[PDB]
């Protein structure tokens, strides 16, 4: 995996000797390099992962949130360099320095060989996120959402620190090749509990779960929009990669254990949607929808069925390109009338009909409109809970119907209706907005003719 | 009750209003032109009956209990004129109402299209600019203390000037754009 | 562009029902002062319409006229 | 040329819609009548109903005791 | 914007009351807060709760399709009582009366829904008659087994 | 003859 | 009683500010000012075209793969011959005639 | 007589129905001006900013920033936990998930008892 | 389809509307008669007359604009406002 390490390593000298009118061409014309490159990754088997050294190795599952992860990267520099523009030039090389590393520590936390390696990159995404959110956050509330996004994630990850290095002296390993074949029933006891929940809690902040997700409508909030791109749609999903990895181990004692968190998602995908029909703030209600989503990804993982993780890998990608649009769509409302506020600025598919018909394809993608891998990753997840239990149903089926209640509503309040008249700064869609709503948009929609791809290391 | 000139409505506007409102839900109830001309001229003959009226609380009383009367005699669909609040055709083309302000961001190539429109849009934009600082300075030596009272304007007093706060009263879009 | 309206002393209401809602309505002492102006729409080409079964029968004449000549021409063919 | 407005008056009709209008409703009345005088049993019925009670006992097989 | 115009704590003396009322660009006699029960209102007004179709059409409003003005002191459910969503307008029937005659509509149908179900309707015939056994190796019958016969007589 | 001018906004970019 | 005399002087002056502003919303004859710039294809490019490449895509990829196009077989009657045997399907039994 | 009608919740009482409509007390003409002079002040204060021509911009309205700001973040500063607040928070935050969980748990039983037991027909599942 | 509206056509109209009314007598009536000093009508004459304008042209004009619209010249202007005439 060092062909994809040390091209991203390389984008720091790239963007500290560039010049000065120089460091955005250069960084988006190499990243969209390194993620042409990202498609070698897709050699993969149908029995074994793509195995590269003792430190590396890439599933079906690490493959499509690598690609995706690299992909994100020129699509973030696009979307952060119009509101940075008057930036000091050096702050700007630090910022770019910044999603650069974070893009560094990500490619190597999913294709992590051994566990405390996942777990020392898994944290180190922090520093690169939390500097981001807090130095170039437009409001005050950046630092308390520094605050919690740093918190939660430390007080859910030392216990995994210390369940990890307990497998570490117990099995005598934590790669995760050898434990496939190592990996013991885990049998119910006290001792077992905890340690479920210390394998587990951490990836359910992360995830986030509900109870526990208040970071994130502070955290995604708060973010400048490459802060909310890639904490939207790269670093929820180390949630559930690490829970993928990790509730191998934790067999049969998960059978049991899961039942208090399914309920938590279960209803928290109901509580949360809900909150998104009665969001002010436009931003605030795609963080709280991607509460939503995660939930079923949360459901799908601890109910551990073949369909179920297919079904949750789909999602987790089509949510990380779907989140990643509808954000960059409320920063170019943003950039405009400077205010999060939805009810704000009304009726603007009068005055930008391309920018209002990007919102309807995203909307259409968030409320799961066949046949999107949105739909593919909610509609998999769906039958694998309904042969959970019958029940559940309810639960998804009401869901599907709130679901699509607040996607339109955003379409509704923002686009149609009367246009509001003393807004008269509604400048036409840039070239560079159109260029990022596509290059979001476009492979979310390709990914329909071969969904294979998406679909985990068990399709 | 809620008009932007009067704080209220008097007795005789209300006394109008139920009319007007109780002769609408009358041709709603009444379809055809001759039925609705009878029951219309009976009606007239019933606001007639009470016309002179001095006790100012029996006059009240009466059209409390006329409109009483009419909230039991209402249609449960009147009739709505198509443009009116309500209307099948209510509000249907505001989303072809594009502000003017919106001709302001537009590329030289397709200003160039136009040429006499927009080189005429010039003085009308040049025309407000140099009333905006006239009508605001009339404002402010014409309003009272605390504030205007009514929503009312007033309109150019002098020769030369514009009526102050006109350009969104006189730029506002076509009913059929 | 300009339009020619028509005369406004053409507009009586005698021979229409405007004419007994106003004796009904001077039976009761009450005159109607907006007849001439639903005048119109009992006179001229809209007066005399058509009753539901005239216009269910609408076409009825030919349509049985070429029913009768077709009826008479399948029962000559079949000859 | 087309149809100029009219004021509180009959409207300008043209020749072809009328001629249409009626070719149509004659149409509609030749084929009801056609397909009644030659179906004629889709309306009022295509075989007589038998009176059950009008049976006799041999054909059914209720013998007397 | 500053700190002094940005909603506040529950007023409880008259004069805190009066400079809420004031910041809420509205009269003291109008200025009725939530009640202090701790649910996170402060001294946000508690607007009549109607929804904004009541509000009068052919006013000119600053924002004509929410039928509100600029600077207005708005409901706390306003993006809830907008004319997309929940009407309060006055209804011609009674809203009691409008649940009795429709819950007792639907009712009364599903009770006579019941009631024919029990009670069906049919024709004087007798079952429809099969031939080879009511068609055994039609319905998926196996081959190797052998039903009993199933016979139909002329009548 | 009588042509409005249609004032929408910009389709250019 | 109507407008007061400042109500009807205001909108004189914004009913002729108003008109002014319309009559100058019309258009020039000039305008818009441009920039400079077979008989039944119909039925070859949208209908022909497409018959060639489906014809082509169902018979060397569809059809040669198996149970991608399958057809319901047809109808036997008695009194039919085959096509692919020449057997003679045999008639039915003879009717009790009813009428 | 006639029906009175009887106003609720989502059916509010007619403008013309409301007995303080007709009040012409002096008082109540107070009011109405006084809201008159408040809505004339906010209506000339907005419409000098939006007859602008320096302006390029959004008119702010510190109505709407302040509903914002009452919706979004003054909530916590003016909570208190109380009697109301506890027993609704119990009563809708972990009262749903106490029934969905003996819903879902007694489902889940039922089923995997039928399943040991070889009695739910289970007959072509083989996609999970 | 949708024929212009002109203020000759809309004058023409409104006095049309306005000379078929039997409490006008049509000689006397001219576009400055007001209805209530010069014509010497009820107020609820010119709620009908303003319901019969609303049934001529077929939009509705509001009551606080019905009850200031006092000559039939009030009335062009305000259907030529309220339609945008001669543009
Ligand atoms: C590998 C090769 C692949 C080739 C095939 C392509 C496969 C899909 C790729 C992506 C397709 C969408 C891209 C165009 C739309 C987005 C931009 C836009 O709106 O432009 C409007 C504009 C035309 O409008 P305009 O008048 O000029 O201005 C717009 C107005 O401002 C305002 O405009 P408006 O609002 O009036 O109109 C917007 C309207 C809005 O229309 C709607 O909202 C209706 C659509 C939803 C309901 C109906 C469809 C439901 C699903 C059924 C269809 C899928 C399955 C069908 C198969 C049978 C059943 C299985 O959009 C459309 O009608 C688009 C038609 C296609 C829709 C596809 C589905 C999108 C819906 C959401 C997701 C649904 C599930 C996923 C489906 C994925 C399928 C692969 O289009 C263009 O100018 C085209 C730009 C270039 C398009 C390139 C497409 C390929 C991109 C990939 C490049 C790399 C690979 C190379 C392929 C090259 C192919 C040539
Ligand atoms: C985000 C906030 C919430 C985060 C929740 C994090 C998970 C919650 C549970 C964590 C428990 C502590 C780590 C357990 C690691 C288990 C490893 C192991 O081998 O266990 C078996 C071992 C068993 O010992 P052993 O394995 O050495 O013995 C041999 C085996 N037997 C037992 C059979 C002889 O467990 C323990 O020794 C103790 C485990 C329980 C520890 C209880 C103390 C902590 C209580 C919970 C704290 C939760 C977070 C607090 C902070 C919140 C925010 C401020
Ligand atoms: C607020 C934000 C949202 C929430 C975020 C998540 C926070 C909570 C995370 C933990 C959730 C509870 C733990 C998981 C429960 C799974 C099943 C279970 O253990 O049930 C409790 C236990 C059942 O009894 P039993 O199974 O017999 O236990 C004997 C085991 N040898 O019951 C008992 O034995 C009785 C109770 C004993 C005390 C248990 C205390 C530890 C667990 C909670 C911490
Ligand atoms: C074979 C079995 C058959 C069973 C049949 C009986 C079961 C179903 C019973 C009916 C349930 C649905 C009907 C109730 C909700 C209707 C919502 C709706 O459409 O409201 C419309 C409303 C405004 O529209 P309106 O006022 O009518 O427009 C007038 C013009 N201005 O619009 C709004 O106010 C916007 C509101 C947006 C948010 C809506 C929130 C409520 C969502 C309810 C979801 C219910 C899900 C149920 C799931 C069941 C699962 C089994
Ligand atoms: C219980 C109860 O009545 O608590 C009230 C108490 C404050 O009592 P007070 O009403 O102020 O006298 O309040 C307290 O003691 C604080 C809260 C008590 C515990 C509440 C536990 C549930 C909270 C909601 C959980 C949602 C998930």
């Amino acid at each position: 995996m060092l062909k994809y390490i040390i091209p991203t390593m390389m984008l720091m000298p790239l963007t500290w000797l560039s010049k000065n009118s120089m460091i955005w061409i250069n960084t988006t014309l190499h990243s969209l390099l390194i993620s042409l490159t990202s498609l070698l990754l897709l050699n993969q088997f149908g029995d074994n992962s793509l195995n590269f050294s003792l430190t590396f190795f890439s599933d079906s599952l690490s493959t499509p949130l690598l690609i995706l992860t690299m992909w994100l990267l020129p699509l973030m520099l696009m979307a952060s360099q119009h509101h940075l523009s008057k930036e000091n030039l050096a702050r700007k090389k630090l910022f770019i320095s910044m999603l650069i590393l974070l893009q560094l520590f990500l490619i190597m936390t999913f294709t992590a060989t051994e566990l405390i390696f996942f777990y020392i990159m898994f944290e180190a995404t922090l520093v690169p996120t939390l500097i981001i959110i807090t130095r170039w956050g437009n409001q005050t509330e950046r630092l308390n959402a520094g605050l919690y996004f740093l918190f939660y994630t430390l007080a859910g990850s030392l216990p995994l620190l210390v369940a990890l290095i307990y497998i570490q002296n117990t099995m005598g390993s934590l790669n995760f090749l050898i434990l496939q074949y190592w990996v013991q029933p885990m049998p119910n006891s006290w001792s077992n509990t905890f340690m479920w929940l210390a394998c587990m809690m951490a990836f359910m902040v992360k995830m986030p779960l509900y109870g526990l997700h208040l970071w994130l409508p502070k955290a995604h909030v708060e973010a400048p929009i490459a802060g909310s791109m890639v904490l939207a749609a790269i670093l929820l999903k180390l949630g559930g990669y690490g829970m993928m990895r990790i509730t191998l181990l934790l067999n049969p004692i998960t059978d049991f254990m899961a039942y208090p968190f399914i309920m938590l998602s279960l209803w928290g995908m109901i509580m949360t949607s809900s909150i998104c029909l009665r969001q002010t703030d436009l931003k605030s209600l795609i963080a709280y929808s991607s509460v939503s989503h995660m939930a079923l990804v949360i459901v799908a993982i601890l109910i551990q069925t073949p369909w179920s993780y297919m079904g949750a890998t789909a999602l987790m990608i089509a949510h990380g390109l779907t989140s990643s649009m509808l954000f960059c769509l409320a920063n170019s409302n943003y950039e405009r009338v400077h205010s999060r506020t939805m009810i704000l600025a009304r009726g603007l598919q009068t005055l930008l009909p391309l920018m209002a018909a990007w919102w309807l394809l995203a909307s259409l993608t968030n409320l799961a409109l066949p046949p999107s891998i949105n739909l593919i990753g909610e509609l998999f997840v769906v039958m694998s809970t309904f042969s959970w239990s019958n029940i559940t149903i309810i639960l998804m089926g009401l869901n599907m119907v709130i679901t699509a209640l607040y996607s339109l509503y955003m379409l509704i309040t923002t686009q149609r209706g009367k246009h509001t008249h003393h807004i008269n700064n509604i400048l036409p869609s840039f070239t560079r907005e159109n260029a990022l709503m596509s290059l979001h948009m476009l492979p979310l929609l390709l990914l329909s003719l071969n969904p294979k791809i998406i679909l985990g290391p068990l399709y | 009750a809620f008009l932007p000139s009067a704080a209220y409505l008097t007795h005789q506007q209300k006394v109008l209003q139920l009319y007007k409102r109780a002769l609408r839900h009358l041709e709603s109830r009444c379809v055809h032109r001759d039925k609705y001309r009878y029951f219309a001229c009976l009606l007239r003959a019933r606001f007639d009956e009470h016309k002179n009226e001095k006790d100012m609380v029996k006059a009240t009383q009466l059209l409390r209990e006329a409109e009483k009367e009419f909230w039991h005699g209402q249609h449960p669909q009147p009739y709505i004129f198509p443009e009116s609040p309500g209307g099948t055709s209510y509000e249907r083309y505001e989303c072809y109402k594009v502000p003017e302000w919106c001709l302001d961001d537009w590329h030289p190539s397709e200003k160039a299209m136009y040429p006499d429109y927009f080189a005429k849009r010039e003085q009308w934009k040049k025309l407000r600019r140099e009333s905006w600082e006239r009508e605001v300075k009339q404002l402010q030596e014409e309003t009272p203390v605390g504030g205007p009272r009514t929503e009312a304007l007033p309109p150019a007093r002098k020769q030369g000037d514009l009526p102050p706060l006109w350009w969104h009263i006189v730029t506002r879009p076509r009913e059929r754009p | 562009s300009k339009m020619e309206l028509p005369d406004y002393k053409q507009w009586k209401i005698e021979g229409t029902p405007l004419e007994t809602v106003q004796e009904k309505l001077a039976a009761r002492g009450l005159r109607d002062p907006w007849g001439r102006n639903e005048a119109w729409r009992y006179m001229g080409g809209f007066a005399n319409n058509v009753s539901f079964v005239g216009a269910l029968l609408k076409g009825f004449k030919w349509g049985f006229a070429a029913f009768v000549v077709a009826v008479g021409a399948e029962y000559y063919l079949e000859s | 040329a087309h149809i100029e407005p009219r004021y509180r008056q009959f409207p300008q009709l043209t020749r072809s819609q009328v001629i249409q209008a009626e070719f149509f409703s004659a149409t509609m009345w030749f084929w009801i009548l056609w397909r009644f005088w030659h179906d004629s049993d889709a309306v009022l019925g295509h075989f007589p109903y038998p009176d059950p009670s009008q049976w006799t006992d041999e054909e059914l097989g209720i013998p007397p005791d | 914007i500053t700190k002094d115009m940005l909603p506040g704590p529950y007023p409880k003396t008259p004069e805190e009351r009066a400079a809420a009322a004031k910041k809420y660009n509205m009269r003291v006699e109008d200025y009725e807060p939530y009640p202090d029960d701790g649910m996170g209102y402060g001294d946000y007004p508690k607007l009549p709760d109607r929804s904004q179709q009541e509000r009068d059409p052919w006013y000119d409003w600053d924002h004509p399709d929410l039928r509100l003005n600029w600077g207005e002191p708005m409901h706390w459910d306003l993006d809830m009582y907008i004319r997309n969503r929940v009407d309060t307008s006055p209804t011609p029937v009674n809203w009691n009366l409008m649940c009795k005659h429709l819950f007792g509509f639907v009712a009364f149908m599903l009770f006579m829904f019941w009631v024919g179900e029990t009670y069906p309707t049919y024709q004087p015939v007798g079952p429809k008659q099969y031939p080879y056994n009511n068609l055994y190796l039609e319905r998926g019958g196996d081959p190797n087994k052998e039903p009993e016969p199933v016979v139909h007589y002329e009548i | 003859g009588k042509r409005l001018f249609i004032i929408k906004p910009s389709g250019f970019y | 009683s109507g407008y007061t005399p400042d109500e009807k002087l205001r909108l004189q002056q914004l009913r002729e500010l108003r008109r002014r502003w319309l009559k100058d919303q019309e258009l020039s004859p000039r305008e818009p000012v441009l920039p400079p710039r077979r008989h039944s294809i119909f039925a070859f490019t949208h209908v022909l075209i497409p018959v060639w490449i489906i014809h082509y895509y169902l018979k060397y990829h569809v059809t040669t793969k198996p149970y991608t196009i399958v057809e319901k077989k047809p109808r036997i009657f008695p009194g039919d011959t085959i096509l692919e045997t020449g057997e003679v399907i045999p008639p039915m039994k003879e009717f009790p005639d009813q009428h | 007589s006639f029906p009175k009608y009887e106003p609720s919740r989502l059916a509010s009482l007619p403008t013309t129905l409301d007995p303080a409509e007709y009040d012409i007390s002096s008082e109540t003409r107070k009011a109405q001006a006084e809201r008159l002079a408040i809505r004339s002040r906010l209506k000339r204060e907005y419409q000098l900013q939006y007859n602008d021509p320096s302006r390029r911009g959004v008119v702010e309205d510190p109505a709407l920033i302040r509903w914002t700001c009452a919706r979004s973040a003054n909530v916590y500063p003016n909570f208190r936990p109380n009697t109301k607040t506890s027993l609704l928070g119990a009563l809708f935050g972990i009262g749903p998930l106490i029934f969905w969980y003996y819903v879902f748990k007694t489902d889940r039983d039922r089923k995997e008892k039928l399943i040991q037991e070889g009695k739910l027909d289970r007959t072509f599942n083989i996609s999970y | 389809d949708a024929p212009p509206l002109t203020l000759e056509g809309i004058k023409d109209r409104v006095l049309y509307v306005l000379k078929l009314y039997d409490k006008i007598d049509p000689e006397k009536l001219s576009v400055n008669s007001h209805f209530m000093k010069d014509l010497g009508l009820d107020s609820l004459d010119q709620v009908e007359i303003i319901m019969a304008m609303e049934d001529e042209f077929g939009f509705e004009i509001p009551d606080i604009d019905a009850e200031k619209l006092m000559c039939p010249q009030e009335i062009v202007d305000y259907i030529a406002d309220k339609k945008d005439v001669y543009e």
